[PDB]
Formats: C-alpha cells, sequence, structure tokens
C-alpha cells in the first residue's frame, strides 16, 4: 500500500543542521507532492512546506525563516527536509505525508508518514545512576540524569512481565532526563523472590544490574 | 498569517455526539479536512473537502463548512474515538492546521488514584542525592494534579511530572520526582505528595525519621 517512511531519530547540538528523509512506496512517487509537519511535545500540528515530486518545486512556511529545504530523489523514492540553525524550540516530532495531489488543488494530506523525533540540546552523553525503590506490594528502579533518550528497562532478564509499569522520562531543567520503572507484586513473595532492574542506555553503553531488597 | 481556531477540549460519554468546531476567516470559501490523532501516533485524514470521508474511515465522522465555521460531528462517539482532532485549511501558499481538540470519551468509571511515595534509597543519599518517587496508579479519568509540601509549605522548586499513560488495564498511571538535596530531606519533618483527581485529593506522606 502506500506507505511514508522517516529516517530515524536524531540528537543535535544548537546552531546544528539535521537532514531526515522520507522513503515512500506503493505509488508513483513522481505524482505526488510531499509534506513535511512537525509536533513540538504536546502542542499542535505545523506545517513545514511541501515539495512536488515530479517537477521539484516546492512551497515553504513563511515561519521558518529560510531554515528549511526542502528536496527530493525521484529515483531513490525518497524526499528530504534539511532544518538549519537548529534550536531547542526545532526539537520536536517530524512527519512526512503525501499531498491529495500535488499540493496545488484540494489542499488536504491522505496519508502520512510515522514520524521521527529530533532532539535539540546542548547536553552531552551521559549515562544513568540506577537506584531501588524498596518495597513498603510495589517496588522499582530510578534511573536518574541521562542523556539522550532512551533507555529501556526490563525486570529479571525479561521474565517478569505482568504487573510492570516503565513511565516515559521526564526532562529536567538541567537538560538530563530521568525516569522509573515499577512492578506491583504479591507481599508473600518479598524476600523469596529475587527482584532485578536491568537497566541499558546503549549511548553510554550503561548495563546496570539493580537488586531491590526490602 | 491566517489562523484557524479550535476548541481546546470536549468531554464526552459513549454514545453521546461530539461536536469539534474550527473558525477561520473566509473559512466559507475554503475546503477545511479533518485530522484523527490518537496518543502517540500519526494522524490519519478523516474528513477532506469539508465533508467527504476516506475509505475506511467510520461513518459516524460527518463534516460541514458553513458562516466560516468548519464542524467535525462525532455520532455516537466510541471510546476508540479519543483522539486530538485538527481541522487543516489552505490559504495563501500556506497549508494550516487548526490550534487542535483533545476530545475526551468517558470510557470507565470513574477510578481514584493510589498514591505511593518512595523516600531517597539509602544508595542515593550515599551518592550525596535525594529524590522523592511518588506513583500515581489506576486512576480514570486520566487527568491529575500533583502537588507536593514539604512540612505545609508547597514546593515550587525541584519537581518533575510525566503525563499520565495507560497501565495494560487501560487505567491510567503517572509519574511525580521531586528532586531535594540531602540536608533539605534529612532537615524538613514530612513532605507529602499530593494528587487532585476529579476534586477529591489523594495524599501520601514520608519523613526522614522512618
Amino acid at each position: 500500500q502506500v506507505q511514508l517512511v522517516e529516517s530515524g531519530a536524531e540528537v543535535k547540538k544548537p546552531g546544528a543542521s539535521v537532514k531526515v528523509s522520507c522513503k515512500a512506496s506503493g505509488y508513483t512517487f513522481t505524482n505526488y507532492a510531499i509534506h513535511w509537519v512537525r509536533q513540538a511535545p504536546g502542542q499542535r500540528l505545523e506545517w513545514m512546506g511541501w515539495i512536488n515530486a515530479g517537477r521539484g518545486n516546492t512551497k515553504y512556511s513563511q515561519k521558518f525563516q529560510g531554515r528549511v529545504t526542502i528536496t527530493r530523489d525521484t529515483s531513490a523514492s525518497t524526499a528530504y527536509m534539511e532544518l538549519s540553525s537548529l534550536r531547542s524550540e526545532d526539537a520536536a516530532v517530524y512527519f512526512c505525508a503525501r499531498d491529495e495531489s500535488t499540493g496545488d488543488y484540494y489542499y488536504y494530506m491522505d496519508v502520512w508518514g510515522k514520524g521521527t523525533t529530533v532532539t535539540v540540546s546542548s547536553a552531552s552523553t551521559k549515562g544513568p545512576s540506577v537506584f531501588p525503590l524498596a518495597p513498603s506490594a510495589a517496588l522499582g528502579c530510578l534511573v536518574k540524569d541521562y542523556f539522550p533518550e532512551p533507555v529501556t528497562v526490563s525486570w529479571n532478564s525479561g521474565a517478569l512481565t505482568s504487573g510492570v509499569h516503565t513511565f516515559p522520562a521526564v526532562l529536567q531543567s538541567s537538560g538530563l532526563y530521568s525516569l522509573s520503572s515499577v512492578v506491583t507484586v504479591p507481599s508473600s513473595s518479598l524476600g523469596t523472590q529475587t527482584y532485578i532492574c536491568n537497566v541499558n542506555h546503549k549511548p553510554s553503553n550503561t548495563k546496570v544490574d539493580k537488586k531491590v531488597e526490602p | 498569517s491566517y489562523e484557524l481556531t479550535q476548541p481546546p477540549s470536549v468531554s464526552v460519554s459513549p454514545g453521546q455526539t461530539a461536536s469539534i468546531t474550527c473558525s477561520g476567516d473566509r473559512l466559507d470559501d475554503k475546503y477545511a479536512s479533518w485530522y484523527q490523532q490518537k496518543a502517540g501516533q500519526s494522524p490519519v485524514l478523516v474528513i477532506y473537502q469539508d465533508n467527504k470521508r476516506p475509505s475506511g474511515i467510520p461513518e459516524r465522522f460527518s463534516g460541514s463548512n458553513s458562516g466560516n465555521t468548519a464542524t467535525l460531528t462525532i455520532s455516537g462517539t466510541q471510546a476508540m474515538d479519543e483522539a486530538d482532532y485538527y481541522c487543516q485549511a489552505w490559504d495563501s501558499d500556506t497549508y494550516v492546521f487548526g490550534t487542535g481538540t483533545k476530545v475526551t470519551v468517558l470510557g470507565q468509571p470513574k477510578a481514584a488514584p493510589s498514591v505511593t511515595l518512595f523516600p531517597p534509597s539509602s544508595e542515593e543519599l550515599q551518592a550525596n542525592k535525594a529524590t522523592l518517587v511518588c506513583l500515581i496508579s489506576d486512576f480514570y479519568p486520566g487527568a491529575v494534579t500533583v502537588a507536593w509540601k514539604a512540612d505545609s509549605s508547597p514546593v515550587k522548586a525541584g519537581v518533575e511530572t510525566t503525563t499520565p499513560s495507560k497501565q495494560s488495564n487501560n487505567k491510567y498511571a503517572a509519574s511525580s520526582y521531586l528532586s531535594l538535596t540531602p540536608e533539605q530531606w534529612k532537615s524538613h519533618k514530612s513532605y507529602s505528595c499530593q494528587v487532585t483527581h476529579e476534586g477529591s485529593t489523594v495524599e501520601k506522606t514520608v519523613a526522614p525519621t522512618e
């Protein structure tokens, strides 16, 4: 079917530039325009511009002050968006979407991509400190002060899955992330069942196994 | 530039009819489209050219454009229709999305939050740090507000709180952290995490002397 696939998540410093691609499949790339739309955390969708994949002409939102360049590669079925002089307001999810035609008739988008995230921050890679949240039942792990996203948390090397809720991370004023994982367990199990949370932060190559005791 | 203004929120029970409006200048001369965006998903086109429906979109979505107001009507709303809804139109070579409307469908009965407050671990305190962790679980609807108290005064520094997220039973959980120094933690009689859900406040309290 018609599908749009954006490239992977990016982590950038303020002032840098980022190039996101959108790979199109399931239709004739050359007959449609591709839109770029962004969404900052918790905010409205924001149109950035479009390119007619056939002719190559473009239209840009004037809000971006000529910081946006949209291009396409017809043999690759790929549209590109380059955002230069990144600043923290550019940290957002970036969607590509296909126009109903070439951006000049009914003015609606019929197919959307999955979106990709661009993080913009002056923070440097930092591994987390992992602390136990001892029971007294609910117990858990606090994964504190890391950058960038993400960390993954399993329990007992993945053996324990029911009653586990790993929260989305918070971004603190310091620029560093923090999250926690919790398990609700039966009070009987404490002191006989072993509970170990496994924290992996691939950008810093941090692996920590923490046993959570009463 | 051109602006498309939407009400920020609509709350509805399953079966009721939701109406989302979108106002814009000369909207009557424009084609309006509507996109549905469920939590953590890409937008989906539900209405285009004011009132047309794409294939696969439920027929309970309908649209109208009259008197410079586009209106998205969801008849007999279902729980799965909970989403953000965006209006979209075109003006001066610019595609414009509306401000967006959060549509809440009260699908479950009201459930008050369970609150669990963890003090700083001794391991954290030995690393010269201290974080209180407040877990808020099993509540519905998904909206909650967190307030921290040190003794009885409101805490306005060091607080971060996650946006609620569904558990595996379709109730919501939330998380809140109060970052302190160990000296600040150890020099107060008590700290409390106060969770307000539908006008009713749940509280938990911890102390350095426990």
